């Protein structure tokens, strides 16, 4: 049901670009593991800034594992969901931490963790 | 006292000694020689490797004279081998290593032979001697083996005395009359 | 009294010679051993102890021993 | 999970750790072959340390356009980085540090200005859309006094020209072998000079004043060559 036609046209082109982003991130896996961050383009690193945020931003906190860890649990519906992708891979969110993405429903969730850690 | 000695063959498929079958005669023989592809291509005859080849019986299958002389040549090899594929990137430490280059190189051509035609033993004690001592650093890469065939030639001529005393004794000459000997070979051996 | 010619790439000459001379951008000069300590500049010449090449020196008379800052101080 | 891909990814591997392990070696001889080259240039920066100290303290000396202070209008900055990777670190710790001084309070395109010696350097301002004065590369792995005593004089001429009010160099110091600093400093501005308590009064052939005159540029490009 990934078509332009059936979930709509922002919808399409929003996911294609994230998968994109992370299969190139996907692809300079081993040139980290072994020379490091310190040898790459500006352009690659942008890459992995915005990999990283969008690859903890897919998590999530559920009303079923409450009992395990604390959180009462998130609902997000999909143009939220549509909405807060599009702002990350727009460089709206890049300065704040890597961690205050993970375990969130929405990002203004993101946006009040990051403001209760300290920035 | 009679003897019986055996040379099996095993062929391997892209040098892959974890065969079952080779696997099998390796562990029943006294020890192995290694040939590699890699060295028959661009030359080198025999394509014998030094690094994977062992003995078991070892120095008790040798004469007094091998046995003085081929320890050097063992560590020199061993110290070559780990730094020949470094050889594109000079200005290393000037010491120790493109010194150690320059011997492994003039091992690695004493080493060499050209097909039928073998060697009598006592010429190969003297010429590996010569190389071990130092003898043939004078002599650049590309002229040893003219010069290890031009010494044979000379031994046969004025060393009738020191090939027949290895022949009879089983044991080198004296050192003083060997780097004489070889010091009046070097004289008139002209270097291109 | 013995001279020092050091260049920056490092030393480039200690002879010890019983008589020193060395030109100044003014004019010509000797130093007798026991001199009174005196700073000037250098020409650009070829200096002569007499018992080199200098391009852009400094002359520091010292009576314990004679100092030449030259640059590219060559011979 | 086929055994082929395995080995072709430990043959990769092996490759790279050879491909490692040779420049490191080499990298070990060129760092003995410079601390031989600065330890041979240290004797001439104490000589002539030590005579402008003697110099210029006292007996007059003073109101030299070199030493004295001046209403800053334009600035300059001199940045000593590589011209290849392979460091790491080595050159982005430098580059944000001139990036974040020049950002803080060198709002005017014309207020500032830069030199660069390597060509990381170059390629980074250029990117970043900042105007050069001049640029130096390819300086190789020993050098001399010789290979850029022409930059350095020019750079010391166009301050004397009155162009830059002040002269601002940043560079890296080799604390040790592992910890690296990135430090900065005024060279041409001379606010503060040092001084020696041995000093000798001495004779001037050609006066004082023209005697500083000669004598400052040497101590510039000297210091030059230290950093």
């Amino acid at each position: 049901a990934l078509a332009p036609e059936i979930v709509g046209e922002e919808h399409y082109q929003v996911a294609r670009k994230v998968q994109q982003t992370l299969q190139r991130y996907k692809e300079l896996q081993d040139i980290i593991a072994i020379l490091g961050m310190d040898e790459l383009s500006d352009e690659d690193k942008l890459v992995v800034h915005r990999a990283r945020r969008i690859q903890f931003f897919l998590s999530q906190n559920f009303h079923v594992a409450e009992q395990f860890t604390g959180q009462p649990g998130s609902y997000v519906p999909v143009k939220e969901t549509v909405r807060g992708f599009k702002e990350i891979l727009e460089g709206k969110y890049d300065h704040l931490p890597e961690d205050a993405f993970r375990l969130v429903g929405r990002i203004e969730e993101v946006v009040e963790k990051a403001k209760a850690m300290g920035v | 006292g009679g003897s019986l000695t055996a040379l099996p063959f095993v062929e391997t498929q892209a040098g892959d000694i974890s065969a079952y079958i080779p696997t099998n005669v390796i562990s029943i023989t006294d020890g192995q020689i290694f040939l590699q592809s890699d060295l028959f291509f661009s030359g080198v005859r025999p394509a014998i490797n030094a690094g994977l080849s062992v003995s078991r019986v070892g120095g008790a299958a040798q004469i007094k004279a091998m046995k003085k002389v081929a320890g050097t040549l063992r560590l020199d090899l061993a110290a070559y081998r780990e730094l020949e594929a470094f050889a594109q990137f000079g200005s290393d430490l000037d010491k120790a290593t493109q010194a150690k280059l320059a011997r492994g190189a003039r091992t690695v051509e004493v080493l060499k032979q050209d097909l039928h035609q073998p060697i009598p033993v006592e010429k190969q004690v003297l010429i590996i001697y010569a190389l071990t001592r130092g003898f043939l650093d004078d002599i650049p890469v590309e002229d040893v083996r003219r010069f290890e065939k031009e010494f044979y030639l000379f031994l046969d001529q004025n060393g009738q005395h020191l090939l027949e005393h290895i022949r009879t004794t089983k044991d080198l000459p004296n050192e003083d009359d060997l780097n004489k000997a070889i010091e009046a070979f070097k004289k008139t051996f002209v270097v291109s | 009294i013995h001279v020092s010619v050091v260049t920056p790439d490092g030393p480039v000459y200690e002879d010890d010679v019983e008589m020193v001379s060395v030109k100044a951008k003014s004019g010509e000069l000797g130093i007798l051993p026991g001199h009174i300590p005196l700073v000037a500049p250098l020409e650009i010449s070829a200096a002569r102890l007499k018992k080199i090449a200098v391009s852009g020196g400094f002359l520091e008379v010292r009576p314990d021993k004679v100092t030449i800052l030259a640059q590219a101080a060559e011979r | 999970a086929s055994l082929r891909d395995i080995k072709t990814r430990i043959n990769a591997t092996k490759k790279t750790s050879q491909i490692t392990k040779a420049m490191e070696m080499v990298s070990t001889s060129k760092l003995n072959r410079a601390e031989q080259n600065a330890k041979s240039f240290v004797p001439y920066m104490e000589k002539i340390q030590e005579v402008v100290a003697n110099v210029a303290l006292g007996a007059g000396g003073a109101s030299h356009p070199m030493l004295v202070s001046r209403p800053v209008k334009k600035t300059g900055y001199l940045v000593i980085t590589s011209d290849r990777g392979l460091a790491g670190a080595y050159n982005s710790n430098v580059l944000r540090l001139v990036y974040q001084t020049i950002q803080k309070r060198h709002a005017s395109p014309d207020e500032y200005a830069i030199i660069v010696i390597g060509r990381v350097g170059l390629s980074f301002f250029r990117k970043r859309n900042m105007p050069v004065i001049l640029d130096i590369t390819r300086l190789p792995d020993q050098p001399s006094f010789a290979d850029i005593k022409e930059i350095a004089r020019k750079t010391v001429g166009l301050f004397a020209d009155g162009t830059f009010d002040e002269l601002y160099m940043y560079y890296n110091h080799y604390v040790s072998a592992i910890q690296q600093e990135v430090t900065e400093r005024k060279l041409l501005p001379l606010t503060d000079l040092a001084e020696n308590k041995q000093r000798t009064v001495y004779e001037f052939e050609p006066s004082q004043e023209e005697i500083l005159d000669v004598l400052l540029p040497q101590y510039a490009e000297s210091l030059i060559y230290g950093a």
